[PDB]
């Protein structure tokens, strides 16, 4: 190509910048955590079969 | 041959002339001289936004 560069590098930088935005705006926007630990943040606990 | 000191004392005078010529209005354009030119031989040119 002429200003594309490429097919790869081009496309890569430019999913960066759209996920570097994606997060900004995600970080910004307010959310509180969902994952299922119930509890068990510190004290590793090992994923407790069943 | 100092004579008279009147007219005709001292000819080949300078007839009250400067080497600087007084453009009495402002005519200059600044933008195009300080945004600088760029050459191009081809003519396939190409930019990327």
């Amino acid at each position: 190509n002429y200003g594309r560069g490429r097919e790869l590098m081009y496309q890569l930088e430019k999913k960066g910048k759209e996920i570097k935005r994606d997060l900004e705006k995600i970080l910004l926007s307010g959310q509180a955590r969902t994952d299922v630990l119930a509890d068990q943040y510190l004290t590793n606990s090992a994923a407790d079969p069943a | 041959n100092p004579t008279l000191f009147v007219s005709y004392d001292q000819n080949g005078k300078k007839l009250s002339f400067a080497n600087w010529i007084s453009v009495l209005s402002p005519q200059d354009t600044p933008f195009v001289s300080m945004t600088g030119k760029e050459s191009i031989n081809q003519t396939i040119f190409s930019w990327q936004t």
